[PDB]
């Protein structure tokens, strides 16, 4: 699977994975990177905040899609 | 554009309803008895000309405080549509006037009985759509919509059903109605809580105040009572819905009964007739109830009936006179009392949320102006001190901000008041020496213009005689006739010109206080009630102004119980327009075609001038068809604060004209406040260095200490013993002469001390030696004086060294002191005619000295206080409301945001008002407001991030 | 050419002209109708002050145009 | 040594005159005569307050150079 990570900075950063739980987990992913920390990190798709601990699936998560995470 | 008082549609109506069938004896049985006022016939003193009238005007005041609540951030009461009282537009509302004459015109008897009522109703519907039917042809086009829409209101004024509440229509027209019987309905108490918690489901509590506020003074215009409201009233509580008492029996508790969820409940209503050990409730004890002390303002407080500043019997007489006769009868008469009383209830407001002034009379001078006409007047006497760039005096340089400082501080009338007819001759000086070229501040694409050299020509083509009175005469003239002058003029003291020059600066700070001063020279005419000024500006700046100025109308209200004048007060002075008109010689006009025909402007202000304020002063000629303008320098206590804001025609150039009809009002709180010293230092430095160069020379001319010589007088002295001269001569010498000899060698030898000063004092008057004879008297008198030259000349020194001390740690007082040291001729007189100079710096000081410092505080320590208190509050509660605030979406983070930023200027207000009731020598207390800072600074950072946030969940949304 | 002129006192005046010559000819125009001495009458357009010895032409003046009329005098 | 002394008077002529120490008070008196045509006999010399007796010399008073005498008319005396 191929996922999208952008910023209304404009920057574009490009990231791999496929279904996991754990909003932290993500959390994990996006922490190793480019040595950016995420003491709180949101997650917005669908416009919606992702909370804690639920399933990625839920909400129809896909591959190929553009997401914006701001802390 | 439309008003009750002034639209004479609305007055035909009124008129003939009067004239047909309120004007007409009561063909009614009971209670209808005519009344006799003052000894004039009036037929209808419960129902007549005087109520209809009142609720028209009730429609008035209700539609004006029900919009200045929807421009504060309130939410008026919705009817079925999302329509509230603050929709009302002035068309609908003539509509409901009109309608409003009729609706008690039905009436025959004064019978209260239900048949009567709904008869008396069907006679008003129907006197009603007789008046429109007869001038359908002049209201149904324009006045009207349709037969449909007079129907509507006739079927408002018919009341066939008991509905009161559907439309504003209906809530203005029966609330109108019935809030009218406050005088004369008793107990008091009882009714305006009833009528008040009635109005307030509409309008909002404070709009209500405020209409039972003005509603008092339509009583007092209409010479009907007043009545009290007694929170501690013992009268037993009229439930008013319906007719109906609250009763309380066995333990002193009022009959309830429980229901389903309330606990204790509803108080049971006990009709008026009661067989019971158990008692009526009070009206205090109604007020204090749990309910109504959250709900109503009026609990704890009073209201005084009658007439303040009059005994109720006179007051009884002034109940019982023509004028109530008048009221009744004359129509004309009755709207203009109505419309003074409104209008007034429009300015007193305003004045009591500031504290008070006692006088009307410009202010004194401080010691900045003082100096500053001081030091004017020396660059118009002497201009050889003038440069490119500053101003040389007395080794003192004066920049181009100095000069703009003078224009910004000093009240240039006033400082105006200080120069002299000398001064205004000195203008020729001035430009003689002068060829300097003045701009338009405008139209850079224009002409630029010797100043000198067209004012010398000027005075010499016009003023040939060199009349004085003629000079001041022509400088009005120049000020109001020759753009290229008061364009920069205008432009540099109001400092909002750009790219001018030194000269043009300068020459601005010379020639405002001069003119004011001409002008206030000239004019002998009386002080204009009504003045208007024209403006020409952008679509959005006039947008900007009209909500300032719709900021600081619709926060003042008059009061009823509750003080909102602490809210009235920081809007004012968040939103003020009065600088507009300040800092310069403002030229306006007392006939309103002059700025809205010939010079065509967008923006009118109107200035209002009732108590004679703004003193200002006449130009020109005055004639018919002249400009009748007239100039006016803005007391700086002095603001121009909006009554009213309205939509007039158009330009020629086709955009919208505003006018603004402003009311000057004076107060101390409205002095800025300026660090003192400004002009008064460099003065000193002047001063110090003019005295400077005299003592220089005084201590170089003049012979230095020899101490020989006293020394040889004082062995003389003892020679003089063994001469044969005389007793008297010996003991002259041994016990006069000899302990003055003393102290003078003693003070000469070590510093000063008073030794010195009074040791001249000591010296023997030339009489004294003149009633020895003639012998050597005369050869020990010459050494005697050249003694007293030799003290003369330390003493003096010393004097002016200490003074120049004093001078320099600015302390002006105690320069006078060491000058006052100075001995004068005889004793000293061995100094050249520099006491000139010297006398003349002690009249600078002493002059210096007659500065009245003017109080930012008066009386009123407790009211601006107080006032403190509140806003505070007010401020602290607004933001710890928003520091609670739930932000769920975008909108409510721009409405934090904005509330943030309104906040954040109220905090600079209540910084302002700590500055400027802080009293003493000490760092201000800034404790309280730099909490509020911090808290403003977190939710501007926690608004920040929710911001960010919501427009990333936005675009987010958007994919 | 035909021009209006109007004053504060209401009165208006109707006044023939060319395109061009002198606004101190305008004014004593107005000298010879109503009596007016030139030093003592200022004429404005559209909000603006017409200054002496340029043509209509030069501000821009048309046909049928209204122009407004006011009086300025010294004190004494 | 030699040394030059002044003498002063009421009348307020400032005299001056050449001396050395050993010269009597008389001695003065008598240069003094020779000076304005004073008789000795009718002159007082005070020094620091006190009256010069014509037996002690100039020494005896510590009359220095350049000091100053007063000098006052003793008439209707010796």
């Amino acid at each position: 699977m191929q996922i999208f990570v952008k910023t209304l900075t404009g920057k574009t950063i490009t990231l791999e994975v496929e279904p996991s739980d754990t909003i932290e987990n993500v959390k994990a992913k996006i922490q190793d990177k480019e040595g950016i920390p995420p003491d709180q990190q949101r997650l917005i798709f669908a416009g919606k905040q992702l909370e804690d601990g639920r399933t990625l699936s839920d909400y129809n998560i896909q591959k190929e899609s553009t997401l914006h995470l701001v802390l | 554009g439309f008003s009750l008082y002034t639209d004479d549609t609305v007055k035909a109506a009124a008129q003939y309803a009067y004239d047909n069938y309120l004007g007409k004896p009561y063909t009614g049985s009971v209670e209808s008895a005519p009344a006799n006022f003052g000894g004039r016939m009036v037929y209808r003193q419960h129902h007549g000309l005087s109520h209809t009238l009142r609720t028209m005007a009730y429609a008035e005041l209700i539609v004006e405080e029900a919009r200045k609540a929807k421009l504060r951030g309130e939410t008026l009461g919705k009817f079925k549509d999302g329509r509230t009282i603050a929709d009302v537009t002035p068309q609908e509302l003539k509509k409901i006037m009109i309608a409003q004459a009729f609706f008690v015109a039905g009436r025959d008897d004064e019978a209260s009985d239900a048949k009567n009522y709904q008869k008396y109703h069907e006679q008003s519907r129907d006197a009603f759509l007789k008046y429109v039917k007869d001038n359908e042809s002049t209201l149904i086009p324009d006045v009207f919509k349709d037969q449909e829409d007079v129907n509507f209101y006739a079927r408002v004024i018919e009341d066939k059903s008991h509905d009161w509440e559907s439309t504003p229509a209906h809530v203005l027209i029966n609330q109108g109605h019935m809030v009218d019987l406050v005088r004369v309905k008793q107990p008091p108490e009882s009714f305006l809580q009833r009528y008040f918690s009635s109005m307030q489901r509409w309008i909002g509590s404070q709009a209500t105040e405020a209409v039972f506020g003005i509603q008092r003074q339509f009583f007092h215009a209409t010479y009907e009572v007043v009545a009290g409201f007694d929170s501690d009233n013992k009268e037993p509580h009229l439930v008013v819905s319906g007719l109906g008492r609250y009763v309380i029996g066995e333990d002193g508790q009022p009959i309830r009964e429980a229901p389903k969820k309330g606990q204790k409940e509803g108080d049971l209503k006990v009709f008026p007739q009661t067989y019971k050990n158990e008692r009526l409730m009070r009206v205090d004890e109604f007020l204090k109830l749990p309910e109504i002390q959250n709900t109503f303002p009026g609990s704890g407080k009073h209201l005084q009936g009658g007439m303040p500043g009059m005994n109720e019997m006179d007051y009884w007489n002034r109940l019982n006179s023509l004028n109530r006769a008048r009221c009744e009868n004359d129509v004309d008469f009755c709207l203009k009392q109505l419309q003074t009383a409104h209008d007034k209830a429009k300015i007193e407001p305003i004045k009591q949320a500031f504290q008070s002034s006692k006088g009307k009379e410009r202010r004194q001078p401080n010691v900045d102006e003082i100096a500053a006409a001081r030091i004017i007047q020396q660059i118009l006497a002497n201009p050889d001190c003038i440069h490119d760039d500053h101003v040389l005096i007395n080794g003192q340089k004066l920049e181009q901000q100095f000069f703009r400082d003078l224009l910004a501080k000093c009240e240039m009338a006033v400082v105006g008041s200080l120069l002299n007819d000398t001064d205004i001759g000195n203008i020729d000086t001035l430009m003689r020496h002068e060829k300097d070229t003045e701009f338009h501040s405008t139209n850079p694409e224009a002409v630029p213009v010797k100043i000198g050299e067209y004012w010398i020509n000027d005075q010499r083509i016009n003023n040939s005689s060199g009349n004085i009175t003629q000079k001041k005469h022509d400088l009005i003239f120049l000020m109001q006739n020759d753009a290229w002058y008061f364009s920069r003029v205008n432009a540099i003291a109001q400092n909002r010109d750009k790219g001018s020059t030194f000269k043009e600066v300068l020459i601005t700070t010379l020639m405002t206080p001069l003119t004011s001063k001409a002008l206030v020279d000239t004019s002998q005419a009386k002080p204009p009630t009504r003045l208007f000024r024209g403006l020409n500006l952008s679509e959005e700046f006039t947008k900007g102004l009209i909500d300032q100025a719709n900021a600081m109308i619709a926060n003042t209200t008059e009061r009823l119980f509750t003080d909102h004048s602490p809210e009235a007060f920081k809007q004012i002075k968040l939103n003020d327009l009065s600088k507009m008109s300040g800092r310069t010689n403002a030229s306006t006009t007392t006939e309103i075609k002059l700025v809205k025909e010939t010079w065509d402007s967008n923006v009118i202000f109107e200035m209002l001038d009732p108590d004679g304020l703004l003193h200002s002063k006449q130009v020109g000629r005055h004639g018919e068809g002249t400009e009748s303008e007239f100039s006016v320098y803005l007391p700086e206590d002095v603001a121009l604060v909006p009554v009213k804001v309205t939509l007039d025609g158009k330009t020629q150039k086709g955009e919208n004209r505003y006018v603004f009809t402003f009311v000057a009002v004076k107060s101390p709180d409205f002095t800025p406040r300026h660090e003192s010293g400004y002009a008064v230092e460099p003065f000193l430095r002047m001063q110090a260095a003019k005295l400077a160069e005299v003592k220089s020379s005084i201590e170089k001319a003049q012979r230095a200490p020899d101490l020989e010589t006293i020394f040889n007088l004082q062995n003389e002295v003892e020679a003089v013993q063994y001469s044969h001269l005389s007793t008297g001569y010996k003991n002259f010498l041994k016990n006069t002469v000899g302990p003055v000899l003393e102290n003078s060698l003693s003070g000469l030898m070590e510093s000063d001390t008073d030794t010195l000063s009074k040791a001249l004092a000591a010296f023997p008057s030339d009489t004294q030696w003149s009633a020895f004879n003639f012998e050597e008297a005369r050869q020990a008198k010459r050494q005697m004086d050249a003694i007293k030259q030799m003290v003369g000349n330390k003493v003096v020194l010393d004097a002016l060294t200490q003074c120049q001390d004093a001078l320099e740690k600015q302390n002006i007082a105690g320069a006078l002191d060491a000058l006052k040291k100075i001995p004068s001729e005889k004793e000293m007189g061995t100094i050249r005619r520099e006491l000139r100079e010297q006398i003349q710096s002690a009249r600078q000081e002493l002059e210096s000295l007659q500065r009245a410092v003017v109080t930012p505080v008066v009386t009123d320590e407790k009211k601006v206080r107080e006032r403190y208190d509140a806003l505070i509050e007010n401020t602290s509660k607004k933001i710890t409301e928003l520091e609670t605030g739930k932000l769920p979406n975008l909108d409510a983070v721009k409405k934090g945001i904005s509330n943030l930023s309104n906040l954040k200027q109220e905090v600079t207000v209540l910084r302002n008002e700590k500055i400027r009731m802080h009293v003493g020598t000490d760092k201000v207390d800034f404790s309280d407001v730099e909490k509020l800072e911090q808290q403003i600074q977190v939710i501007d950072t926690k608004l920040a991030d929710a911001y960010l946030l919501e427009v990333t969940k936005q675009i987010s949304a958007l994919e």
